[PDB]
């Protein structure tokens, strides 16, 4: 018959809407809401909690998501690569990618400037300059203990 | 008698050995024989609202109930810590990284695990199956052959829907009764659920005891004996099928945390 | 036909209130009746062999099961955090309170709700059930009141036993797999789950399912039209309604304490 | 009257649909959350942690949930979209928005702050002055070694 | 007959299993042997960012109620906390100030009263007339900490 | 047949003997860890994390549990009853219990810090001195807003 | 096919009884003489986040175990006893034992400076000279409620 | 001789249960090719209160390796750490010195390695002989609280 079949196939599409909604509606990935995203690298001289899967931020709004973190054997300096969301490329290439803890004790994220008015990017180029991961030590090693 | 004794129970450990090696020859004939005459896809779709569409209104409902349960129980444990704002990391966690795998193997294995043996049962001794060999059908790949493909196929969909209802039922009692702030729910839940570690875990997880379960519940009802045996039959692949969704469960998270 | 078939829909639906009605009259007149005269407590001892110690292996290897998996997950959980000492808090939490009741009710609903339907139904579709009402022994005292006894004082027995179990085969793997201080894992567990609200929780919480599962896994076989298939139905209908028992019932039980 | 027990179908289906519109009742809204909510949208320098759906907050109590959030291309800043309850609408025109934290370390959530003047609002209006949100890298990156 | 008798129990038995509704059945949270009745009262403060309802009011930290609506008034644009108080105590003053307290350092933030004094006790349904704010971390913040430096 | 019967009874002791184990070795329940101890009462003014069963200690080792939370409407202030270790029957009258935080962010306990005088205890008399509990609004609100 | 039957069936009974036998050595595994483990006793005057079974350490290293915790009826102070792995035993009695908080929250663990350079140990002996834990309420109440 | 094949093929089965699936033991992990070949590294300390075994080490942030072991320096009376470093990364200098860092506020100790300035690279194996020390509440607080306040 017939209705079998309907059921049977109602039964698949929602399984499979099933492990679509687990899929995205829960985690994400690179199917989902979001486009086409360019890369962009950033040189940061310490990335202390940052891991993959942040939020690449500008003013607090998503802009992407970091991809991938490595120690450059050349210069033992954080390069991070990173997403942006074609929604938006206006961004400047001449900002500051600062990293930011999230509220108090939230995970480490990426927040960038605005650079002006210049050659706006190459969505695959680098970044110049990036204030580097705070953390604990580097504050209170030198204002605890050389300092009043 | 002592020595008797000892005798039935090394004859039965020697009978649970062989049943598995007859069991893995069955389900070997089974999935990869060669075409019998009257298979098709009809079947597989019989067998597939025999199986999955007829166990939703069960594991849906347990989903509800589940994710309900998961979410008003966390957040009591977490009332004390402060961070009554992770159940959202939780109800996708314990309902998708261990209990809502398993909670629908030991249902899936009540519903269709029992219900698949004592219709492949009956079937063996109403003569049935003994009536398809005479007609050239190979009974294997018509009447046994549908089930395995219709249990591999619709217990990882059990899974994820059960899954999804559990999520959405612990939403629902986080936020309207336990005041729970839905967008730090929402959020903590999509943050620290990391798909590849979590989801297809869970995923995976569920299709181990499928493979296991549905050839079991199969085959115990391919080789039961009367009413009294299929009565007996149906009750020891629920056993079997509950123990063998439990021990994959430890065996497969010791093998992905 | 459509008006047709929301006609059987509604037959379907009357039918589950008819049949629920039913079955509290037969567990009324089964527990409280009058003593029969083939009535003993020999009947209670054998059911108890019958429901409960043939169901002790299938519930220990799941709590020995469920207990690790309850443990290395959590472990995991724990790491991030910091708190694995404390892992022996989560276990003896979780196999105590909510999965230790609601999965040994899973599984006692599954072997002990499956064959306890399925041994009276084939005593009914063999006319067994029939011939003692000829001997005049009332069934339901001599058939059933044992089982509904056996049940209702073995579920909760077996959910203890499972809950050590889960414990102790959680404690083996904290301990002597992933290595936390043992003293420390007894010690953090019996600070923080006050017996009056967690444990005696857990054990009225598996009460009331002890006896909403072996009521209509003996309704169920009491009740299957005497067939050889009616019985492999009714064996499976008490599963999945025991099943839904278990889980309505505890959602309801840990709502009424959290 | 059996043949008039098909109602009771009817019983059951009314009352499993009623259960379904209840299941997509997920809104929070009786009387009390919106009723019939009105939309309104505020532009900060920086939104780090109003996720969507987050509470806006007159005076703490909660108020609505902020719709949408947007990076307007234009200024690269964080243009909200945070929908309002119908009751309350003598939200004066300067009452200006800033981004508390919920307790210490809960997600930020933001907040308008009545100034007071005639002209109440449009609702499909937009708010022009507001306070970011702060960060705990300006914080001691502009005002730990700042002046010490 | 039989189905009519049948119907009629399964009815008075699903009305009783129905009988455990259990959301916010027992209007008393305590037990079946307590105090019972509950006073009511308002307070209206400035911003109460943290009072969520079903929390905590209390005096000199032992739990005296719990927060039952947290409305807003439209003319005045302070939000009105209406929360009750068991039946034991039933002597604060009038000139009695509540102010929102933030349980340890993080935890749910509940709203104490520091009883003034005065001999007029209250009406136990009429509303608090002086406060204390709840004091959020940006606008003290951004206020003060940053004002010294 | 006595075959079954101790089958039945084994296990049935087996089930009893695991409820004993539940709930004597998960618990420490009244089989004996404390003897039957004599409570003592203490005025504070506030007791906000005072719980039931709070740690009442002295020097930082355990001496007890806080029976009772109230408010004496008279005074409205703190009486919280606690119990003392019977065998600790050393504790003078001139000594002071104080509400402390545990280690740094615990739950509210109270210590006892000896004074020191010659009677020393009835067991169900009250104290008189005491620190009582801080709390941040108070606290940041009378040493921020004056003293810098 | 006799003379292997129940050559089988013992073979599994083996099995079975290592198995069992594999589950009952958890409990006492090895301890035997405590390995090298020695008693020693230390003085506090105030132990807030030390409960049985602590954690003891020498620069930061696991050092061995805190045994057990009690309060002299003498002194009214708090006396507790660590056990020390003997692969350590050039610790000095000049050495101060101190409480430390793990990380920052962590639970409250004793370290022990290695201090001058005298007679060892005796193991078995007791530590002299400390310092106490610290308690929020005295800190604030002291330095803040005092000076700032 | 059916039921011989039948026991047969079922201890093939429990074979493939038991020896390829279960066991949980001993990783082949790219062990014919693309690995990785962790290397040790020593470190002497003064303090390492959260740097329990599996934890992270780590250059500018991005992990490095984990930490092997930790231990007491009888003789030195201090903490010695024993961690691991990808052969990859073998362009770290001997002067480089580690430190105890604390993710975020409250997460829990790293190492972290501040590179250094000599030619001399390492050898993966070797120990490192400089380094500062971690931090802890108790003694910190007592530094400067009641030095430079009072
Ligand atoms: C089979 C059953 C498997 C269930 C085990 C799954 C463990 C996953 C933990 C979920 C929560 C994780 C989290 O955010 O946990 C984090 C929390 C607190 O962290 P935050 O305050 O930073 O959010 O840690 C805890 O102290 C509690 C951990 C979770 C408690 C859940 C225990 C299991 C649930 C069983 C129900 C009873
Ligand atoms: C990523 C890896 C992929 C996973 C691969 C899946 C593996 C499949 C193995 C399933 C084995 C079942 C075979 C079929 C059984 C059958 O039909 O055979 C059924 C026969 C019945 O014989 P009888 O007629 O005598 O009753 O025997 C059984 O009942 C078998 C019971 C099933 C139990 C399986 C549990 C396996 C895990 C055990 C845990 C180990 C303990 C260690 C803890 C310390
Ligand atoms: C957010 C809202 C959603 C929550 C919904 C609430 C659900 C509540 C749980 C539902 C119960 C599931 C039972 C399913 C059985 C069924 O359907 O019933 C189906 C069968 C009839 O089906 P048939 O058509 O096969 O005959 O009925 C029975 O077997 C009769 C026995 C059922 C017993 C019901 C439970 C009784 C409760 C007793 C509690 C008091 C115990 C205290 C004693 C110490």
């Amino acid at each position: 018959t017939r209705t079998l079949e309907i059921g049977v196939g109602l039964f698949l599409l929602a399984g499979l809407l099933a492990l679509l909604l687990l899929a995205l509606r829960v985690s994400g990935l690179s199917v989902g809401n979001a486009g086409d995203t360019y890369k962009v690298y950033a040189y940061f001289d310490n990335i202390a909690g940052v891991t993959v899967r942040g939020k690449v931020t500008l003013a607090g709004v998503t802009i992407g998501k970091v991809t991938a973190v490595d120690l450059d054997r050349d210069s033992y300096t954080g390069r991070v690569t990173m997403e942006i969301n074609q929604n938006v490329n206006n961004l400047p290439v001449d900002s500051t990618a600062s990293i930011l803890t999230a509220g108090l004790l939230g995970e480490k994220y990426i927040g960038i400037s605005v650079g002006g008015d210049e050659d706006v990017l190459k969505d695959g180029s680098t970044i110049h300059d990036t204030q580097s991961a705070l953390v604990l030590e580097d504050l209170i090693g030198k204002f605890l203990l050389n300092s009043v | 008698s002592p020595l008797e004794r000892i005798r039935l129970f090394g004859r039965a450990g020697l009978d649970v050995v062989a049943a598995l090696g007859r069991s893995t020859l069955f389900l070997g004939h089974a999935l990869l024989g060669r075409r019998t005459p009257g298979t098709g896809l009809h079947l597989l779709v019989k067998q597939l609202y025999s199986v999955g569409v007829l166990s939703l209104a069960i594991i849906v409902v347990s989903g509800l109930f589940i994710g309900m349960v998961l979410a008003l129980q966390g957040y009591n444990i977490l009332i004390s810590y402060g961070s009554e704002q992770a159940v959202g990391q939780m109800v996708a966690l314990t309902l998708l990284r261990e209990l809502g795998p398993v909670v629908t193997g030991l249902l899936f294995a009540g519903r269709a695990g029992s219900a698949l043996t004592a219709e492949i049962g009956n079937m063996k001794a109403t003569e049935q199956l003994s009536s398809l060999e005479m007609i050239g059908v190979d009974p294997l790949k018509y009447i046994v052959a549908p089930r395995l493909w219709a249990g591999f196929i619709s217990m990882p969909l059990l899974a994820a829907i059960f899954s999804v209802v559990g999520i959405w039922g612990g939403a629902m009692v986080a936020v309207d009764w336990l005041g729970v702030y839905e967008g730090s729910f929402w959020a903590n839940m999509q943050n620290s659920v990391q798909f590849t570690e979590d989801v297809l875990n869970g995923v995976i997880k569920s299709i181990v005891f499928a493979f296991v379960v549905t050839w079991i519940a199969v085959y115990q009802g391919y080789d039961c004996e009367t009413s009294e045996g299929i009565s007996r039959a149906t009750t020891r692949t629920v056993v079997y099928a509950s123990l063998a969704v439990l021990g994959l469960d430890f065996i497969l998270t010791a093998l992905m945390f």
